[PDB]
């Protein structure tokens, strides 16, 4: 689960050669469908993963 | 020799102790508002591409 009531199963530990890595080379180690967004309006986990992106790049913590 | 009843009282006086309001000034907070969250000034981007 996240900390916004995104709560959900793990149905697959996709190999880590089959994911879809960035152009900076990394690669997610969470995949999350898209479509829990529309129904439930949960625009806090849009935000957190913004925040806490800029965090870890910038050595900051953010409220 | 004893007790009679007297004319009746003409009026009362109720007394009670008040002090009274000042100014007012309206206070809020010492540091006031929801002060906004911001940028660390400079900052640089702390990554670069490969080649």
């Amino acid at each position: 689960a996240s900390r916004h009531g995104q709560k959900g199963i793990l149905s697959r530990l996709w190999p880590a050669e089959d994911m879809p890595f960035t152009e900076s080379g990394m690669v997610p180690d969470i995949l999350f469908n898209p479509h829990g967004f529309p129904s439930r309006m949960t625009i806090g986990m849009l935000i957190e993963s913004m925040a806490g992106k800029s965090a870890a790049l910038h050595g900051l913590c953010h409220d | 020799g004893g007790l009679t009843c007297a004319s009746a009282p003409q009026g009362t006086l109720r007394i009670l102790e008040g002090p009274q309001q000042s100014l007012s000034g309206s206070p809020l907070q010492p540091i006031p508002a929801s002060p906004p969250p911001q940028i660390p000034p400079g900052l640089r981007p702390r990554f670069c591409a490969f080649g």
